[PDB]
């Protein structure tokens, strides 16, 4: 039974190492959410600092890939950082060769093709991570593209990842069934973050302090992360209505 | 089963058992700690005196990278030396291209990516060390700890090896009782105490204390070993606290 | 300079090659044979830069002999000539080209026809009734154009070649110390002692 | 058990069995002693014969004018590692006009041994080395294990029954460290140390191998009637 | 053009001029001017309209009007005389063809006809092959058609271009 | 399966220990060193009477001052002999002198452990390397596939080794003549050989300072066999 | 590149891949070599399981290496071509550098060297082939016959056989071949070779191939009728 | 490091089966249904857009891919394996043909190249076969309209009409009854929609179905005028609306 | 490391057989039957397509009979993809020879090269062998009309008549019975079709389940023509010989 150790087909036409890589994805016990506004793309992720000896400022799973592209990872930090460094390298190389900023969906496709190779070549193992790429693309507008260890990728109106993804997914599904539009009809990114946090609170049934959340925002021509104090202002506004 | 015979194989859990076995080698090693102070970092390690024939103060364990980064590790000592050798290449190439000495976070990821790479193929073995390292850069003091998996985070305090649980408890007290922060000289005294307290897990053989520090005020942001009077003052403070 | 002539008569190919080897103002030898037997019915004469000439001929000889052992068959002169041309055509764009000019005389047992091929160091190849390389070619061509007849006998061919060498001795300024003559026919390759 | 097939595999308790098996080859090897004062550093080696017609396998290898080792285990592996030390000593001399520090020679052996313990296809070195030298910080003695672990010591012993010699040196520590500017007395202490590891066989003229390096003494090996003085 | 087509298919985006520009200059620079390609690169993409020039050593420049080749000085003289900001389509074709005419007439290395290509935003690029025909040869004085049998023929033969036949 | 370079729990390389078993199955080779020269003898062991024995080459010249006898998978020895000859000649080219017997042996033994996943397995043959040099006089060495070599006053390898070695233990003294050593090799070969020893199924050779390395004629060996038979019948 | 060590030692000091290669030889059609006073004959078995065969074009069992040396084999046919090609290249390479054709002993030593190399090289299996190499050294009238096997060992033989039922035909040769007086003529030597194969072959029809090599590059392959006359005469003498 | 897997991971079993190729074909069987039908004046290829989540924008995932202006491809099996094959197929059309001959390859030769890439993943060291079957529809001047199937083994066959994946066996029976040699393109699209409806469970509309044709030249899709010989691509992907129009006449 | 997962595709069995070669030959025994018959005045190649469909485009289909040059063709039995890799290699060797010598490659030289490639995959590289058996039909001016076969082992032999793939044992017996040396092409066509018609696992032999080819000196005067039969032409020769 060596067909379960390397990435060769099982008699059922399955790759078990790929399936087990998907399981590693939830080892961190962290849930991420991504939505689209009119002018922006917001990504929120749970932040857990279990050790008092840890420097909480260094504990992050959101990455600034390029000036325009942000990436949140669901999986262990070594593989997350492996994927982060590679995406940063690929984004920089693209701009040098082709003379324009790598689109979010194209970086997604590239990282998905690299993932596909680890499923076909034996000596390389799959990375135990799901990558969620966000940007305001200059052609496609607000963009969410997500990669997995199978080498699969697709676009999203909104998306959720982690142990409790199905609860968040259905909560978002129900909202978009009412509004009958593919985005959050809101002018400011501040209110789109407030929507993202509110709908995560409703879906997980948990309250959040400023230190419990981690927020990434993509606007036209920059992706940035919020500070604890920026999140606190967001939490105050939610409580006051 | 058989999922634990080959490195880079995912178990049905989604675990790399070879990496988890490497952690056992680390847990077997001597105690090593790191303390982040007001304007720098302190490193300390337990050296077991196997025999009287060991020359005192000669078998140095703490290793410098560039001139501003200290590295200490617990587990297979050779595996640590191999990792520091790579760190010294990475720090050399960075300085060669970008001029500025490698920032601590930047250096952390260089070790991180290299250790993680030794979990991608079954042609290599994972590193049998956990590495506590850090120093002073342009953005201030940074303390990091790096595991065989390639996992690392920033720390207020760090501990690894056989006496890690004892050490961690003593570090957690300092964080609570000093929210405003700890001075470099205080952190040397405290480092001595914590190694002496963590020696209860290795109480069979007597040991030799070895401390190093990088402080903006005390060492001008360079990595130096604590020697002579300041080392004896820390040993005296430690000996007074256990009695 | 070195004289290599070829004449193709009705039933054979005759090759005349100068016996003198000289480097500058020195005569290194007066009995040199500038010929290699490629196969039982194929003969190659070569002139050119010192070392390159013999090295190239022996290299070609080894390859043709290898083919003969492997297939227990004799390559046709047309095939041998094409192989030789291609080796030279490779060498011109090489780091150090072979500076060798060759004449290939062969009897094709399948067609029962003699064939003469002229190839220069660039890999330029033509099939000719008569051919030559170097300064000697200028003279001998004009003479052979007048006298040569395609249904000539081997004896008639030798007499015409004898005339060419005699005229070359008078007209040429360098001493080529006579020629060695070899005939290629159905019976094989033989050396004409009397010349 | 299932985890000893190659050097790239950790056991469930975090042990490397191929390395531990290599460590075993040393224990099978013949005994060799190392000890030093402040002025001189001495190697003493018991050489092993195949039979009475055979010669006694050489144990001590010169690496430079100021450095050399004694071996216990696979002799061919000692030849590979000693050749590497010879080269590194040689590189230091030619490029920097600098005699290689004994401590830095240790660091280089360690790192060479380590690479063979973390890569597939290769195997660990099956030999243990005692490196003596005199450099700019005085006399030095090192112990090398093919795990990669290198240790600086006042004295030590490796090979079969080495524990006897190691205990003697642990008692004599305060005496033999003070033997400064007396090479003969330091060798006597080394010959008396290795004697604690003998059983049945005793030290004969073609059995005993001694080497010394010091303040005004190049690394020299003594064999044959040159060691009859110390028997 | 090949690599741009593969890039377009990979990204699912219409190709950009800055891409073709970047790929051309990095290729030419590699070969240190030994590939003697001097190009004027124009096009419309989702970013807008672009006009670049690329020299054989791997250098590029941006302009509203550019000219290249042996006739560039004749062409640039017309452009520097008649160019203004906010040109219409009709005006820009007139200016471009006039600048080529200057090259045809005054440059020995240039001649014959004027080829134009218009690339308007949100439209199909129209390629106007032989937009002008200013140099049409006049009728010859004599027909040099020979009487049949004028040429001496040694031999005649049918050439077999067909494959090996059946039966 | 398992690594080719794998250690056993006893700290021995599996593939080396296994090759030593291949050598035990090999035909017998004996060497005796004296102050008058070094003698080398081998059992030829032809598999059939139609096999022309004189074609069996198990004693081989390396240089004029170094002979070599082999035992085990003898085909494996060809590349070792090739390397030895190349080393001996190369050293003479670089230093204008004869290479030391120990240095030549050390060179051959450096190939031994060059195997892994270099060649796929160790050598399955042992060598007796006999020679003379000005520094250490007449010398006999035993080269193993482990990479280890020992000097010997006398040594036997192959199927009859431990029986032969016990005989050499009693017979060898420091005052042996070359004639005495020749008869002694013939005596011990005749003892351990399956078939009856004659000039066609056994082969003698020696290395002297004066004449160098010589493989004996069948006619010469035949006379020494007849001399042996008579002196054994004399008491 | 594929480095895997396929030929390794076993606890009893055997190399199984080399020993399994000898089993491939055992399966091969029988080949016999007999040297007379002034000739060497190579006899080869053709298994009659294959009829409707085109004997004009089918690879023959005896291969010329040079004009004066021949090689026959038992074992994998495909493997034999690779050894024959290397030998033919080395024969021309020797002529080119030494300005003399190979001795039979030299050509044997080369082929045996190749076979050995494929027993301790990574990523390769040994040759499933044993060879009989026969001929006359340049300007020599002394017959030469050598044998090689997958291990790489080689040796000279008065007469020898390899392949299936070689144990039987070796038994025949050991009692019928006198060293003091070998087959004086070509007739006697061919007769003894045909006789030796008739112990194993089955029918004396198209199942026996005979190749006679004489000094000075004189090599000829006997026809069906010529061999059939030997088969007829042998059995007519046997009826007594 | 280094790729130390220099050996085949697909070998013959005692029964003469190549396990990894059989297991690859099993992966294809689990895949969503795709089909192709050849008319007199065109070819149609079709498949179901099986959306993993309703939050997912299924338009961004293209199952039907342009390989050249006159050649399209659809698959059944592992999507990632298809995506990298489309990338390699597009590139080899250029490197091995268009950069040599200055024209796009004919259908049968591009198929031959894709087939070669898949055969190599069946014999080359340290790789598994591709877990997809491709249907490739194309037009070229001398061969006309053609439809090919390519399997994990690297084997390919030309088809008048066929189906691969989940409900292929039923689909192939349906096509055998409807197909004649006198079908117009609109007839083949109608039959394609009828056949595909049988294998689809949920919603059946332009948003859940992906359909493309190889038909007449589309000068409106060329992107430039002026060159008479360039008349535009024969590959066209049908819009959501264009599919829904033909579902009313169904 | 990686050793764990290596099948070792190039080792001998204790009986001195090559595992992967033997297993590849087992594969080929399930492939459609291909027959080659050599006559005085030409060669016939007949082969059976494996269980086809009514929706397979036959007139543009090729799985069995492939052209190597104008003088040499091959019938395939095994993995079609594996065959196409080797066929393209052979096509290149033939054009390499023609470029070097300015003569069409003799049939045996092309056969020997393709066979030597197969051999290599059995002795080194650690890759699986090619699961293919070829029948080579060819003409040259040394040996005239020639039939050869090669198998995954890299062994090749010459034949007057031969079969590869399914039911070879049966096919070879029928050929050995009815074949004579003075036989002509028209007769050899009839023999080939009659042999397939009896060995086939199908209910009946029809045009849509056959590939057919002849190499004739039936080309106007002193030259050789290759004829790959069209579907309608296979239908006609089936009626002529009286099988349908
Ligand atoms: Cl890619
Ligand atoms: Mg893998």
């Amino acid at each position: 039974g060596y067909d379960r150790h390397i990435t060769i087909f099982s008699p059922e036409g399955r790759l078990y190492q790929v399936e087990y890589a998907f399981k590693a994805t939830n080892q961190t016990n962290i849930n991420s959410l991504a939505v689209r506004g009119k002018d922006c793309t917001v990504v929120i992720s749970q932040k857990k600092v279990p050790d008092k000896l840890l420097d909480p400022t260094t504990v992050s799973y959101i990455f600034c890939i390029s000036r325009t592209i942000g990436m949140v990872v669901n999986g262990p930090i070594p593989d997350a950082r492996n994927a982060a460094l590679r995406a940063k390298a690929e984004a920089a190389e693209f701009r040098y060769k082709y003379g324009y900023d790598m689109p979010c969906d194209v970086l997604a496709k590239r990282m998905a093709n690299l993932s596909q190779i680890y499923t076909q070549r034996a000596y390389m193992r799959p990375l135990g991570v799901i990558l969620t790429f966000v940007s305001v693309d200059e052609e496609l507008g607000p963009s969410i593209y997500k990669t997995d260890p199978a080498g699969y990728y697709v676009g999203y109106k909104a998306t959720a990842t982690g142990p409790k993804q199905q609860e968040i997914t259905t909560n978002l599904e129900n909202h978009f069934k009412k509004s009958k539009i593919d985005h959050i009809n809101e002018e400011s990114w501040e209110k789109v973050v407030e929507f993202a946090i509110t709908h995560m609170i409703d879906a997980l049934g948990t309250e959040f302090s400023k230190n419990d959340l981690e927020v990434g925002v993509a606007t036209k021509d920059k992706f940035f992360t919020l500070s604890a104090e920026n999140i606190e202002e967001r939490l105050v506004a939610i409580a006051e209505q | 089963t058989g999922y634990d015979l080959s490195n880079s194989v995912f178990s049905p859990d989604g675990r790399n058992f070879q990496v988890e076995y490497a952690v056992k080698a680390v847990e077997n090693g001597t105690t090593s700690i790191g303390i982040k102070c007001n304007d720098g970092v302190v490193f300390a390690v337990e050296k077991l005196i196997t025999s009287k024939l060991l020359v005192p103060q000669k078998n140095v364990k703490i290793q410098v990278v560039d001139r501003h980064i200290g590295c200490v590790y617990s587990g297979l000592i050779p595996d640590g030396r191999h990792l520091v050798n790579r760190g010294r290449e990475e720090a050399a190439s960075f300085k060669k291209l970008y001029k500025t000495p490698i920032p601590i976070p930047a250096f952390a990821d260089r070790l991180g990516q290299y250790v993680q790479a030794h979990t991608l193929y079954n042609s290599v073995r994972p590193f049998g060390v956990s590495t506590i390292f850090g120093g002073v850069d342009k953005n201030g003091a940074h303390l990091y700890m790096l595991e065989p998996s390639g996992s690392y985070w920033g720390y207020k305090g760090a501990a690894t090896g056989k006496g890690r649980q004892s050490a961690k408890a003593e570090l957690e007290k300092l964080v609570d009782h000093h929210p405003e922060g700890l001075s470099a000289r205080e952190a040397v005294k405290q480092a001595a105490k914590i190694i002496y307290l963590a020696h209860e897990d290795n109480k069979e053989k007597d040991f030799e204390l070895e401390i190093s520090w990088c402080s903006l005020s005390e060492t001008n942001g360079l990595h130096k070993f604590v020697k002579g009077d300041l080392l004896q003052e820390a040993i005296d403070f430690a000996q007074k606290e256990i009695n | 300079m070195d004289i290599i002539l070829g004449i193709r008569v009705q039933d054979s190919v005759i090759l005349a090659s100068s016996k003198a080897v000289t480097r500058g103002i020195s005569v290194l030898k007066d009995s040199d044979d500038k010929t290699r037997q490629l196969s039982p019915h194929t003969l190659m004469s070569f002139a050119g830069e010192a070392g390159d000439t013999v090295q190239f001929a022996e290299y070609i000889q080894a390859n043709i002999q290898l083919y003969s052992i492997r297939e227990d068959y004799e390559l046709s002169p047309q095939a041998v000539s094409s192989f030789v041309r291609q080796e030279l055509a490779k060498s011109i764009r090489s780091r150090r080209p072979y500076q060798v000019n060759v004449l290939i005389g062969g009897y094709d047992k399948k067609k029962n026809k003699p064939e003469l091929y002229q190839i220069d160091y660039l890999g330029t190849k033509v099939e000719l009734p008569y051919g030559a390389h170097g300064y000697s070619g200028f003279y001998t061509f004009s003479l052979l154009d007048h006298h040569y007849r395609p249904d000539m006998t081997t004896e008639e061919g030798l007499d015409l070649l004898k005339l060419c060498v005699q005229e070359l001795e008078k007209r040429m300024p360098m001493d080529f110390k006579g020629v060695i003559v070899k005939i290629v026919d159905k019976d094989g390759i033989r050396q004409v002692d009397d010349f | 058990n299932n985890y000893d097939g190659d050097t790239v595999t950790f056991s469930p308790t975090g042990r490397l069995f191929q390395v531990e098996y290599a460590l075993e080859a040393i224990k099978q090897g013949s005994v060799t002693v190392g000890l030093r004062s402040n002025t001189h550093a001495v190697l003493v080696a018991l050489k092993r014969n195949a039979d009475e017609l055979s010669s006694y396998q050489k144990k001590i290898i010169k690496c430079d004018e100021h450095m050399g080792l004694s071996l216990a285990g696979l002799a061919p592996d000692a030849r590979v590692l000693s050749n590497y030390l010879r080269q590194q000593c040689n590189y230091s001399s030619l490029v920097f006009n600098r005699k290689l520090a004994v401590e830095r020679a240790g660091h280089l052996l360690c790192d060479k041994a380590q690479k063979n313990t973390q890569s597939y296809g290769g195997r660990p070195y099956g030999v243990g080395l005692l490196i003596i030298g005199y450099d700019k910080s005085g006399a030095h003695l090192l112990e090398f294990q093919p795990s990669g672990n290198v240790t600086e010591l006042y004295g030590t012993a490796i090979g079969a029954r080495s524990q006897g010699a190691k205990t003697y040196l642990e008692r004599t520590l305060d005496t033999f460290i003070k033997i400064d500017g007396n090479p003969d007395e330091l060798i006597k202490a080394g010959v008396e140390a290795i004697s604690q590891s003998l059983r049945d066989e005793s030290l004969t003229v073609d059995n005993l191998s001694i080497a010394i390096v010091g303040k005004d003494t190049p690394f020299t090996i003594y064999d044959g009637e040159a060691v009859a003085k110390y028997i | 053009g090949s690599n741009i087509e593969l890039h377009s298919l990979y990204t699912s985006r219409e190709p950009r001029v800055v891409s073709a520009l970047q790929m051309l200059k990095q290729h030419l620079f590699k070969y240190q001017g030994h590939i003697g390609a001097y190009l004027i690169v124009a096009g419309v993409d989702p970013t807008g309209s672009h006009l670049f020039s690329i020299h054989a050593h791997g250098s590029t420049d941006v302009g509203y009007y550019l000219s290249l080749g042996s006739g560039s000085l004749a062409a640039m003289a017309v452009l520097e005389s008649h160019w203004k900001q906010d040109l219409t389509k009709e005006e820009a074709i007139k200016l471009a063809s006039d600048a080529i005419q200057a090259g045809i007439w005054n440059d020995l290395g240039s001649g014959s006809n004027v080829d134009v290509c218009v690339m308007e935003i949100g439209k199909d690029a129209e390629y106007l092959r032989n937009y002008l025909t200013p140099n049409v040869r006049e009728e010859k004085q004599k027909s040099y058609k020979f009487p049949r049998g004028t040429t001496a023929v040694l031999k005649e033969s049918i050439v077999n271009i067909c494959d090996i036949q059946e039966e | 399966d398992r690594g080719v370079s794998t250690f056993s729990p006893e700290g021995r390389l599996f593939q080396v220990e296994y090759s030593l078993e291949a050598i035990k199955l090999g035909s017998t080779a004996i060497g005796i060193a004296t102050k008058e020269g070094v003698v080398l003898g081998v059992e030829k062991r032809a598999t059939s009477p139609l096999l022309e024995s004189d074609s069996i080459e198990k004693i081989v010249e390396i240089d004029r001052h170094i002979g070599c006898a082999m035992s085990g998978l003898t085909a494996d020895a060809r590349s070792m002999i090739e390397h030895a000859r190349t080393a001996a000649v190369t050293h003479n080219l670089y230093y204008d002198e004869d290479i030391n017997v120990e240095s030549l042996t050390q060179s051959v033994c450096d190939l031994a452990l060059r195997f892994g996943e270099l060649m796929s397995r160790p050598f399955g043959v042992a060598l007796l390397i006999a020679g003379h040099d000005a520094d250490d006089g007449y010398q006999l060495f035993h080269a193993e596939p482990s990479g280890t070599f020992y000097r010997y006053n006398a040594k036997a390898i192959g199927s009859g080794s431990e029986g032969a070695q016990a005989e050499l233990l009693n017979e060898w003294h420091s005052s042996l003549t070359l004639k005495e050593a020749e008869l002694l090799v013939l005596k011990i070969l005749k003892q351990v050989m399956e078939e009856k020893l004659d000039e066609n199924n056994a082969q003698l050779s020696c290395i002297t300072k004066q004449d160098g390395f010589k493989i004996y004629d069948n006619e010469k060996t035949a006379e020494l066999i007849k001399e042996l038979k008579e002196k054994e019948a004399a008491e | 590149g594929y480095d895997r060590a396929l030929s390794i030692f076993s606890p009893d000091g055997h190399i199984f891949q080399v020993e399994y290669a000898l089993e491939a030889v055992k399966r091969g059609t029988c080949a016999v070599g007999v040297k007379g006073k002034n000739c060497v004959v190579l006899g080869c078995e053709r298994r009659s399981t294959l009829k409707l065969q085109d004997t004009r074009i089918t690879p023959s069992k005896v291969s010329k290496i040079d004009s004066h040396v021949v090689l026959s084999f038992s074992g994998l046919n495909a493997d034999s071509r690779i050894l024959i090609e290397k030998a033919r290249v080395e024969a021309q390479s020797h002529r080119l550098t030494l300005e003399d054709p190979v001795t039979v002993e030299y050509l044997t030593r080369y082929v045996a060297g190749v076979q050995q190399r494929y027993t301790q090289s990574g990523g390769v299996r040994p040759f499933g082939v044993s060879t009989l190499i026969a001929g006359f050294d340049p300007r020599d009238d002394e017959p030469k016959l050598y044998q090689t096997e997958p291990s790489g060992i080689y040796s000279s033989w008065s007469a020898q056989t390899i392949g299936r039922n070689s144990k039987t035909v070796r038994e025949f040769l050991e009692k019928n071949y006198d060293r003091k007086e070998p087959p004086a003529t070509v007739e006697e030597c061919v007769k003894l070779t045909v006789r030796s194969l008739l112990e194993v072959v089955q029918t004396g029809a198209k199942n026996i191939e005979i190749t006679v090599v004489k000094p000075d590059s004189d090599i000829v392959a006997l026809s069906s009728e010529e061999i059939n006359q030997y088969v007829t005469q042998i059995e007519q003498e046997k009826q007594e | 490091m280094t790729d130390r897997y220099s050996f085949s991971l697909t070998t013959f079993s005692p029964s003469g089966k190549l396990g990894q190729i059989d297991y690859a074909l099993t992966a294809v069987k689990q895949g969503v249904t795709s089909l192709g039908i050849k008319a007199t004046n065109g070819v149609v290829i079709a498949t179901e857009k099986k959306s993993s989540s309703p939050l997912a924008m299924s338009e961004t995932l293209s199952k039907v891919s342009l390989l050249t202006p006159d050649i399209g491809a659809v698959y059944s099996g592992m999507g990632p394996d298809y995506r990298v094959l489309v990338d390699k197929s597009r590139k080899v059309a250029h490197t091995s043909y268009k950069r040599i001959y200055g024209e796009y390859p004919p259908t049968k030769l591009l198929v031959s190249e894709v087939a070669k890439i898949m055969q190599e993943a069946t014999q080359s060291g340290g790789v598994r076969p591709f877990g997809v079957s491709l249907l490739i529809a194309g037009h070229d001047e001398f061969n006309g309209f053609s439809l090919y199937q390519v399997d994990p083994s690297g084997s390919y066959f030309p088809w008048k009409a066929t189906a691969i994946g989940k409900g292929s066996v039923a689909a192939k029976t349906f096509l055998e009854k409807r197909w004649n040699d006198e079908l117009e393109l609109e007839d083949a699209i109608h039959i394609a929609l009828l056949t595909l409806k049988e294998s689809v469970e949920g919603e059946f509309n332009g948003d859940t179905i992906e359909l493309a044709i190889i038909g007449d030249e589309n000068p409106d899709l060329l992107g430039y005028t002026g060159i008479p010989t360039d008349k535009g691509p024969r590959f066209r992907k049908l819009t959501s609306q264009e599919i829904n129009d033909r579902l009313e006449a169904l | 490391g990686s050793r764990r997962y290596d099948s070792r595709t190039t080792i001998f069995s204790p009986e001195g057989r090559l595992y992967q070669v033997e297993y590849a030959l087992e594969s080929i025994s399930h492939a459609g039957t291909a027959i080659g018959i050599m006559a005085s005045d030409g060669i016939v190649l007949a082969a059976e397509r494996k269980v086809t469909s009514t929706l397979l485009e036959q007139d543009t289909s090729t799985e069995k009979l492939y052209k190597l040059n104008d003088k040499i063709a091959v019938a395939v039995a095994g993995l079609t993809a594996d065959a196409e890799i080797l066929i393209n290699t052979a096509r290149i060797h033939a054009q390499n020879y023609l470029k070097t010598y300015n003569e069409d490659i003799p049939v045996e030289i092309l056969v020997r090269r393709l066979s030597d490639i197969k051999q290599g995959y059995t002795q080194h590289g650690g890759l699986r062998p090619f699961g293919v058996s070829f029948i080579y039909a060819g003409y040259d001016d040394r040996y005239g009309y020639q039939l050869y076969t090669s198998n995954p082992s890299g062994n090749y032999t010459g034949w007057k008549a031969i079969s590869v793939g399914a039911n070879t044992s049966a096919a070879q017996t029928l050929l050995q019975m009815d074949y004579k040396d003075d036989m002509k092409v028209d007769d050899a066509i009839e023999l080939a079709l009659k042999t397939l018609s009896k060995t086939t696992d199908s209910s009946a032999l029809t045009y849509d389940r056959l590939e057919f080819a002849t190499i004739r000196k039936g080309a106007n005067d002193g030259e050789v023509y290759q004829k790959i039969f069209k579907p309608q032409e296979i239908k006609d020769i089936l009626v002529k010989t009286g099988i349908t």
